[PDB]
C-alpha cells in the first residue's frame, strides 16, 4: 500500500514548484545546468498544521521513482549527541549511494528556536552539523533536502543562506475547486452515496482544511 | 632512581593514534578540526570498540601527567601516582591525637565504593612453547594431585594494545610442598629459603620471579571428559583463599617507578590458574589482583570465608579500623542502589582479567629454553623424576661417550639442568657463569670449545663415568 | 518498655473516638457481614508538635495484641530511591499473614508535602509507589494504617480521598485537669518534696504540650 501520483486535492496548481527543483539536476544536466550554476538542494514546506506535507514529500518519491527517508524532528534530536550524531551521518552516506534520494525533515522549529530569549547551548550543537554536511555534495549527488515546518518564521534566519536553504514553497488552503478533488478520493471508497454533488456541501465548509 | 629498560621505553613514545579525513570534516585538507585529531591512547572509547577492556596504564600515566603538568606555571612536578592509603594516621593534624580517644573525616577511612580498575599493569601474558607446561599438567597425570610453582620470566613491548607492555616467561621452577586431593598450603618459611638461592641464578642467566601457577582439575571419569567445570560465571573466578596468597606475592616483589614518591608503585606481577573450559579442555585462564583497594587492605583486613565466591570482614581491636564496604546488587523486584550492611562480600569483583597465549611455531624472535624439557625437576619427590647421578648417565652422557657440538650445546641450555650442577659446585663460579651464558645467549661456538677444553668439564665427565 | 492506657492523659475523649475506630475491624468483622459496607482503612492524626501522637500509636498495639510494625519518617527519605519503595514492600508483606496487624507510619509530610508548590521528580516518586500499593492490595486481611503529620492540608490533597484516608482526627491540647495527669506519669520516678501541690502547677501552664 502507497500513494498514488498526486491523491492530494488542491495542490496541482503550486506541486510543479516542489517537483521542477527535482528532475532538472538528473534529466538535463547538459544543455539546462552545465552553464555553471550550483543546483539548489534546500527547500522549505511549511503552513497550516494538516495541509499534508507530509505526504506530499511521499508523492514526489513516488512519481519520480527516487529513494525515500524518514526523519522526525524531536524523535532523532531527543536521543543522546553521539546517537542523534551517528543517526544523521549514516543516512546521508545512505542516500549517496543510491542517487536520486529524498531526505525529509520535519520540524525544524523544535530544532533550530529563535535565540531572543532561548538560553542555553543544547540546541546549536546539531543543527551546526546539518550545514556542515549539506556543504561537500557538489558534484553528482542527486539530493534534495526537504525541510517541514509550519511557521517561516519561527526558523533560524542563519539557515537560509547561499545552498543550505533557498526555497520556500507553502502550499495553502484549497477552495471549492481544490477540495472537491479531496472528496473525490475519500468517497470512491464507499459502496454508495445519495444524489447529491458533494460540491454543495464543501462550499459551506470554505475553511476546512483537508 | 633508575626504572626497568622496558619501562622507559613505554614513557617516551607518545602511542598517538592517527586518523583520517571524512564527510563531517568542514576544514581544509591541511588541518585537522576535531574529527581527524588525533586521538589520545587512554579514551576507553576506541579501547571497547577492537574490544580491549582495560585502558593500558602507561597510557593511564599519561591522562594523569595532562592533570598534573598544566599550561599554567604550577612549578610542582607532584606527579600523584601513589598508593591510596586506607589506614589511620596517628598524628592526624587536629586536636584528636590519640585514636583510642578521637577520630574524625580527614583521617577516617572513606567508604570503598567498589569501582573497578580500568588499568592493568600487565595487559598481555604470553608463554614460549607448548612442551613446557605441559610438563606441569603431566605432574598431575602421575600422582593425581594438585601441583605449584613459579615463573621466571622477562618483559617486552606489545603493538597489539596502545601502549602496553607483554609478560614473556620462559622457565617454571616448582618449591617442596606436601600435595592434597582438595586442595594445598606448604610452609612459607622452607620456601623462601629455597627462593633466595634461585635468584641468585636468575640474576646471570637474565630471569625474575614475576609469576606463579597452581592447578585446580577434578577429572570427571577418566574416560571420555577430560575435567569437570568448576569454575564458570555462577561460581567463583578466583577463590578468596588464593586471594591471599597472590596479595603477598605482589607486596613482596614491588615495581620501581619515579613518578611515585615512596619509590615504587604498579606491581608487575601475575597469577595464573589451570582450571579448564567450560565444554571439554584443560584451558588456562589468568588474572592478577587490583591495586587501588585489595593491595593495600590485605595487610591489615582479609579474612577467610566458607565461601569461595566471597570473603569475611573481621571486626576492629584498637588500631585495626575498617570502613563500610558496598556493593551493588539486583533484588527480588528491581535493582537497587548499595545494600552491603553485612559481611561476606565478594572478591572477583577486584579482579582484572589477561589475555593468556601462545606463540606461532613457524617464526619468532628467539626461544632461549627449548633443550629437551624432560629433565627431572628439582623439587619432583611426588613424581619419580627426582633422581640422583644415574639420570645424568641417561640425559646427557657426552652423548654416545663422544658427542658433537651442534648436538651437545643443544641438550645444555635447559633451565633445571643447569641449576642442578651450580649445587654441586664443581666449577668455579667464574668458569660457571660463562657456562650459563653460553647456553642462553648466542655465538656459541667459539665459547662451547672454550669449556671442553677446560680441566673443570673433564673432571666432570670423569667423575660421571665411574659413578653409576 | 511497653506503654498502655495509663501512660497517656489529657486526650481520653479524643482517645476514645479512635478507639473504636480501629478495635471494630481488628476484633470484631461480624459487623461487616451484617450491615455490607467497607469499614475504613487509613486514619490520620493531626495537631500540634510534642503531643505525644507517636506514643498513642504504639498504646493502642500492644493492648489490642495486633502485630505492630513502626515505619518512621525521615528513615525513608535516608535512602536513595531504589531500596526505599523494596523496604515499603516488605512492610506490608508480613503484615498480611500476621493478620490483625496494625501498620502505623509516621512523618508523612516528608513523604507527601505540598505538590503543587514544587513540580519536581523525587515529590512524585515515593508517593506514587505508596499509592499504587495501598489502594491496590485486597485480600480481607483487615489491616489498618495510622498516618501522622502536624498539619492536615500540608499533604497532597489527592491522599484524602475515599478508600484510602477518609477519618481525619485532630489531637487538641490537653485542659486543666489533662496536663495534671500528664506530669503524674512523669514525676512517677522523680522525689519530689511534700509542698508541691498537684493541681496548682496546672493552673500555671495555661498552654502547655506535654
Ligand atoms: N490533497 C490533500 N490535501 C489535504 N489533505 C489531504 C490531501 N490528500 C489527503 N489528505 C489527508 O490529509 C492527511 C495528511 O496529513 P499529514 O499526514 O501531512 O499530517 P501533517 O501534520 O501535515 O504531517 P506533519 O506531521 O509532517 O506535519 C492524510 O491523512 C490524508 O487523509
Ligand atoms: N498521654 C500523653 N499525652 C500527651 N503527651 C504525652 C502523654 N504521655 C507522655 N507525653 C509526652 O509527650 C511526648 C510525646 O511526643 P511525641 O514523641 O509523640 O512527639 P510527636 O511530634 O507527637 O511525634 P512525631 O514526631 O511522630 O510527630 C513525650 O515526650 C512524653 O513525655
Ligand atoms: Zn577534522
Ligand atoms: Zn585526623
Amino acid at each position: 500500500n502507497e500513494v498514488g501520483y498526486d491523491d492530494i486535492g488542491g495542490c496541482r496548481k503550486q506541486m510543479a514548484q516542489i517537483r521542477e527543483m527535482v528532475e532538472l539536476p538528473l534529466r538535463h544536466p547538459q544543455l539546462f545546468k552545465a552553464i555553471g550554476i550550483k543546483p539548489p538542494r534546500g527547500v522549505l514546506m511549511y503552513g497550516p498544521p494538516g495541509t499534508g506535507k507530509t505526504l506530499m514529500a511521499r508523492a514526489v518519491a513516488n512519481e519520480t521513482g527516487a529513494f525515500f527517508f524518514l526523519i522526525n524532528g524531536p524523535e532523532v534530536m531527543s536521543k543522546m549527541a553521539g546517537e542523534s550524531e551517528s543517526n544523521l551521518r549514516k543516512a546521508f552516506e545512505e542516500a549517496e549511494k543510491n542517487a536520486p534520494a529524498i531526505i525529509f525533515i520535519d520540524e525544524i522549529d523544535s530544532i533550530a528556536p529563535k535565540r531572543d530569549k532561548t538560553n542555553g547551548e543544547v540546541e546549536r550543537r546539531v543543527v551546526s552539523q546539518l550545514l556542515t554536511l549539506m556543504d561537500g555534495m557538489k558534484a553528482r549527488s542527486n539530493v534534495v533536502v526537504i525541510a517541514a515546518t509550519n511557521r517561516p518564521n519561527s526558523i533560524d534566519p542563519a539557515l537560509r543562506r547561499f545552498g543550505r536553504f533557498d526555497r520556500e514553497v507553502d502550499i495553502g488552503i484549497p477552495d471549492a475547486t481544490g477540495r472537491l478533488e479531496v472528496l473525490r478520493i475519500h468517497t470512491k471508497n464507499m459502496k454508495l452515496a445519495d444524489d447529491v454533488d458533494l460540491e454543495a456541501l464543501a462550499a459551506e465548509t470554505h475553511g476546512y482544511v483537508g | 632512581i633508575k626504572e626497568l629498560a622496558v619501562d622507559e621505553e613505554l614513557e617516551k613514545e607518545d602511542g598517538l593514534i592517527p586518523r583520517q579525513k571524512s564527510k563531517l570534516c568542514k576544514h581544509g585538507d591541511r588541518g585537522m578540526c576535531e574529527y581527524c585529531s588525533p586521538l589520545p591512547p587512554w579514551d576507553k572509547e576506541y579501547h571497547e570498540k577492537n574490544k580491549i577492556k582495560h585502558i593500558s596504564f602507561h597510557s593511564y600515566l599519561k591522562k594523569l601527567n595532562e592533570n598534573a603538568n598544566k599550561k599554567e606555571n604550577g612549578s610542582s612536578y607532584i606527579s600523584p601516582l601513589s598508593e591510596p592509603d586506607f589506614r589511620i594516621n596517628k598524628r592526624c593534624h587536629n586536636g584528636h591525637e590519640p585514636w583510642p580517644r578521637g577520630i574524625c573525616s580527614k583521617c577516617q577511612p572513606s567508604a570503598i565504593t567498589l569501582q573497578q580498575q580500568e588499568f592493568r599493569m600487565v595487559d598481555h601474558v604470553e608463554f614460549q612453547k607448548s612442551e613446557i607446561i605441559n610438563e606441569f599438567i603431566q605432574a598431575w597425570r602421575y600422582t593425581g594431585m594438585q601441583r605449584f610453582g613459579y615463573m621466571y620470566g622477562s618483559y617486552s613491548k606489545y603493538d597489539n594494545t596502545p601502549l602496553g607492555i607483554k609478560a614473556v616467561v620462559e622457565a617454571i621452577y616448582e618449591p617442596p610442598q606436601h600435595d592434597e586431593q582438595d586442595g594445598l598450603t606448604m610452609d612459607v618459611e622452607q620456601v623462601k629459603n629455597e627462593m633466595l638461592q634461585i635468584d641468585r641464578q636468575a640474576q646471570e642467566m637474565g630471569l625474575s620471579r614475576i609469576g606463579l601457577i597452581f592447578t585446580d582439575l577434578s577429572d570427571a571419569g577418566a574416560g571420555d571428559g577430560s575435567v569437570f567445570c568448576k569454575r564458570h560465571k555462577d561460581s567463583f573466578f578466583l577463590s578468596s583463599l588464593e586471594v591471599i596468597m597472590a596479595a603477598r606475592h605482589q607486596t613482596r616483589h614491588p615495581n620501581v617507578s619515579k613518578y611515585s614518591e615512596q619509590g615504587f608503585f604498579s606491581s608487575k606481577f601475575v597469577t595464573c590458574v589451570i582450571s579448564g573450559n567450560l565444554e571439554g579442555e584443560i584451558d588456562i585462564s589468568s588474572y592478577q589482583v587490583s591495586t587501588e583497594a585489595e593491595a593495600l587492605v590485605t595487610a591489615d583486613m582479609i579474612s577467610g570465608s566458607t565461601f569461595p565466591s566471597m570473603a569475611y570482614i573481621n571486626d576492629t581491636t584498637d588500631e585495626r579500623y575498617v570502613p563500610e564496604i558496598f556493593y551493588m546488587k539486583s533484588n527480588e523486584y528491581g535493582i537497587t542502589v548499595k545494600e552491603n550492611a553485612k559481611p561476606a562480600f565478594p572478591v572477583d569483583y577486584l579482579l582484572v582479567t589477561l589475555t593468556h597465549g601462545f606463540p606461532n611455531t613457524d617464526t619468532e624472535t628467539n626461544s632461549k629454553f627449548v633443550s629437551s624439557t624432560g629433565f627431572p625437576w628439582s623439587n619432583r619427590q611426588a613424581m619419580g623424576q627426582s633422581q640422583d647421578y644415574q639420570e645424568l648417565k641417561k640425559y646427557l652422557f657426552n652423548v654416545a661417550s663422544s658427542g658433537d657440538f651442534n648436538l651437545l650445546h643443544e641438550k645444555i641450555s635447559n633451565f633445571h639442568l643447569l641449576l642442578y650442577i651450580n649445587s654441586l659446585q664443581i666449577l668455579s663460579p667464574d668458569e660457571w657463569k660463562l657456562l650459563i651464558e653460553s647456553a642462553v645467549k648466542n655465538e656459541w661456538e667459539e665459547s662451547l670449545l672454550k669449556l671442553v677444553s677446560s680441566a673443570g668439564w673433564q673432571t666432570l665427565v670423569m667423575i660421571l663415568q665411574e659413578s653409576g
